[PDB]
């Protein structure tokens, strides 16, 4: 187990994401002591502490994959990314329960070693909100307690950190009823039209209830003792993601107008306005690709038809929606 | 009799007088002689929307002769003192409250019907007693004229000594003549 | 008293009374003499259903012997402001105020019925003040018989001189006799 | 072979097609840019190749079918239209959701490789959509369960298709095919919707400087998909998530005055042909005057029901003639003009002798 400091583990994660630092402090801190407590526990006085699992609660293109791999990029130990949704009653109508510890053989390389510090993570956990539905959560709480369950090959379950993460959808409205409404005065703090619309009411502050009211197995809503909370983006972050990745959207599109052999110039200028484009659909990270899309359209049917079209600027004029692409066509 | 009317919820029918069907959507009527009573409902109304939606805008009509200068003062130190801006409609009349009222809606949200008349006249008093109960009076009264033209020049941007001229005896003025004044912005004519 | 109704739609029974279930079928009534509290409420309904349906017809029967000029004004203005034609339907009798409001309806829109009676007055007004008073207040009062003037000339399409002289004293029409005036379209008899 | 240019494909499309450039042009640059990845395979840091899944929708009878069936005809890579009705959570008695996948292998000969080229276009997408914009609580297993089932399939995953024989075999050695590189076209009528971005955009309010809008019409259909956002979707009942996944939005503009006149016989398939060449092999001819075509294309407006209606107009029209001719011998020729069509007159009946 790779188990660095705190510091370490944030400073290292922040490498590859961007705005997630503030979940980052809280889950650096988590698994830091997660594993180097049960580790060496050396029978400490009036053992009580319960395995330090964390919550993960972000909207879709939060980025919950990302820091779930940037977590397991450098982790030596397994991860074994799994669903909930494939779960379905113990082999009776379809997949049994049995298959996350499945996943995890594969990853920890059938070694008992590597088994017993395995991080299981699921992903989009609340497609499985009871309303199959609550059967599987109560088959899938007994692996959270700790049972020692056989896929064949005996599975160590005891000391498994969950780092489970979903996209619960509705979860700010059950937070949104806690939050209290304003008086009606004229010496009274009338705070807005409605509460959760500000910042993300869930991922601010959250207790056990809110979670239970949401309609999830209370038992299992009390399970994990830390929770974390991811911001939906940024618009700071949004220009420097544009170009971060290895093949970063911006650059995909000029390399897909360089296959035909024409360069993309872009200025910064436009970046600006396209972050604003994507702040105003909501529809996080990926969203940005739809407006460029559309975007480029025009370029992806303009450079075809003219044929010697050695580059193409775009200005802030083109992402406003008003200007044409300026054609740099030349010899 | 008021009319009963029936919103049809998504969530069921619910039943609503004519008048508070049209509160849901922000809007206040002023009717009549301003006085204490239907001016605390007016109070009450615009604080309520308030909580509602502080952002959203609200629409006061003002149909009524003039009244009680304090009832018509709650109103529009009310109106000023929340956040969302109350616009103001004449539909007909507006002889001493209304048009203060109707001029000290939020800019570029004065309107007028098109054949609507505004009048502006000094605040009217009646009392009665020793000589120096009338000189205390009479001060206030006075006062009171002042502060008034005030707020009509602050809204139109008249100077002081022009509305005070104006203020004398009655004046009636057509929506066009309004806006040149100041008195509001826009005459609305057709949708 | 006022009789209560039962709609017996799909969704299940409501009970209504004879004045709001007509409501819902674009219908308003005008009865009694007009005055500012009346006139809001068909300010309030003629709003109410231009949202419901902005291009249905709406309908509005008038039975009046007249009223206040600012409380009309606010009526006819709202009708020629909002989409919707507004029909009119004239029951009984339509003094000066009610006639103005049937000549304000949409063109071939305005109905009557055959025992119905029509006429067109001159504005009445009041008031007792100093002669500077008097003369501003007479100025006022002339202004708004011009007005009127013009408007009925619109509708009816008859010159304004001749309005002028037929306004001047009280001039009783029948429907067949506003048919051929411009008052009126159709004389409804029989369906 | 020649990676054809946007336009090299849309000429194709416009043969038949008749005003629906906006879509046309979307799938010629989604399939001239796809045709790319395919080819851009080099390990240059140029392997990414991330696919924006378009979502075609529209009216009915805005030739949203149309489109991949004649795209089905061009594409050179093995290309299977689908619906997303038939096949169920497999979970649950019933078809299983990789069965498309076995699909185009059947017409890809299960050369797995080959049909990962191909592509899978799905129409009647607004059926799955959520009962309401919030799940019920009965499961709706033919609705979003299928979306979630077949949304990891969307972001890129293996199908374990059977092949063709070796049932002995407990597993059969079932065939492992990549998805990432099968790019997905939703298509559907989103019936309702325009309704959900008419109050998103702008609800009706009340009053003289108010937003007052028409409570309730089927007149703003037209051009109705043009300010769709993923939020109206939503309340539409597609799945926030499934929205994201595919960032394409295309709109289907219901319909022109001048695409209806023209349908009738610009298209290489024309209804007024399609009679014709029946009337042929009874022995007549169907002279169809340009007036009568001006006089159905308003007659299909009213329907309201899409270009489809303009086969019921001419079916009503020629009814009895239909009927007669073939009692009726010694007919040359039935001309036809715009009275006819309107139903005031009745098909002028022609005679060699
Ligand atoms: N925090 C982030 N930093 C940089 N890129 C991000 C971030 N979050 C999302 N993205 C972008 O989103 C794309 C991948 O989306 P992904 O499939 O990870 O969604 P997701 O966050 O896993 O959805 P969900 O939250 O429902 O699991 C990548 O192109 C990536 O650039
Ligand atoms: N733009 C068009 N040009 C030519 N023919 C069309 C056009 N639109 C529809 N059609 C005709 O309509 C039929 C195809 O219907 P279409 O595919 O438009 O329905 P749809 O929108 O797919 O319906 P649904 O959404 O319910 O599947 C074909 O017979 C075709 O000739
Ligand atoms: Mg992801
Ligand atoms: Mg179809």
């Amino acid at each position: 187990h790779k188990l660095p400091a705190p510091k370490e583990i944030r400073t290292i994660l922040d490498q590859y994401v961007i705005g997630q630092e503030r979940a980052k402090k809280v889950l650096a801190v988590a698994v830091y002591n997660h594993y180097k407590r049960l580790n060496q526990r050396d029978k400490k006085d009036d053992i009580e502490l319960g395995k330090s699992n964390i919550l993960m609660i972000g909207p879709t293109g939060s980025g919950k994959t990302l820091l779930a791999e940037t977590l397991a990029r450098l982790l030596n130990v397994p991860f074994t990314i799994a669903d909930a949704t494939t779960l379905t009653e113990a082999g009776y109508v379809g997949e049994d329960v049995e298959n996350i510890i499945q996943k995890l053989l594969q990853k920890c390389d059938y070694d008992v070693e590597k088994a017993q510090m395995g991080i299981v993570y699921i992903d989009e956990i609340d497609k499985i909100s009871r309303k199959s539905g609550e059967g599987v959560q109560q088959a899938l709480l007994k692996l959270i307690e700790g049972t020692v369950a056989s896929v064949f090959l005996q599975v160590d379950t005891r000391n498994i950190l969950f780092i489970c993460g979903g996209a619960f959808a509705g979860l700010e409205r059950v937070i949104q009823n806690r939050s209290a409404r304003g008086g009606i005065g004229f010496n009274a703090e009338v705070r807005s039209q409605e509460m959760g619309k500000k910042v993300g009411e869930a991922f601010k502050e959250v207790e056990p209830e809110d979670l239970v009211k949401f309609g999830l197995i209370p038992e299992f809503v009390g399970r994990l003792p830390v929770i974390a909370t991811l911001d939906e983006l940024d618009e700071a972050a949004l220009m420097q993601i544009l170009t971060e990745p290895k093949n970063a959207l911006t650059k995909q599109y000029a390399k897909l107008f360089e296959m035909e052999g024409v360069d993309l110039e872009f200025r910064p200028d436009a970046l600006k306005a396209v972050a604003r484009k994507a702040l105003e659909r909501k529809t996080g990270a990926r969203g940005l690709r739809s407006i460029l899309e559309g975007i480029l359209l025009d370029t992806m049917y303009e450079i075809p038809s003219q044929q010697d079209v050695s580059k193409v600027v775009i200005d802030e004029s083109v992402i406003d929606g008003s200007s044409q692409p300026l054609m740099i066509y030349e010899n | 009799l008021v009319p009963m009317v029936v919103e049809q919820s998504a969530r069921g029918e619910r039943a609503y007088d004519i008048y508070s069907r049209l509160l849901k959507e922000r809007i206040i009527f002023l009717v009549g002689q301003v006085e204490d009573y239907m001016a605390n409902l007016v109070v009450a109304q615009l604080l309520f929307l308030e909580a509602e939606n502080p952002e959203k805008d609200i629409h006061l009509y003002i149909n009524s002769p003039g009244g009680s200068v304090t009832a018509g003062m709650s109103i529009y130190d009310t109106m000023q003192f929340i956040k969302p801006n109350v616009s103001t409609t004449c539909i007909g009349q507006a002889c001493s409250m209304g048009a203060l009222l109707l001029a000290g809606g939020a800019a570029g949200k004065r309107y007028c019907l098109p054949h609507s008349r505004m009048m502006i006249h000094q605040p009217l008093g009646g009392f009665q007693g020793q000589a120096s109960d009338i000189e205390i009076h009479a001060k206030e009264i006075l006062f009171i004229k002042e502060r008034l033209n005030q707020i009509l020049a602050h809204h139109t941007g008249q100077p002081l000594d022009v509305i005070a001229r104006d203020t004398d005896r009655d004046r009636f003025m057509s929506g066009d003549e309004a806006v040149k004044y100041g008195l509001i912005d826009k005459v609305m004519t057709q949708r």
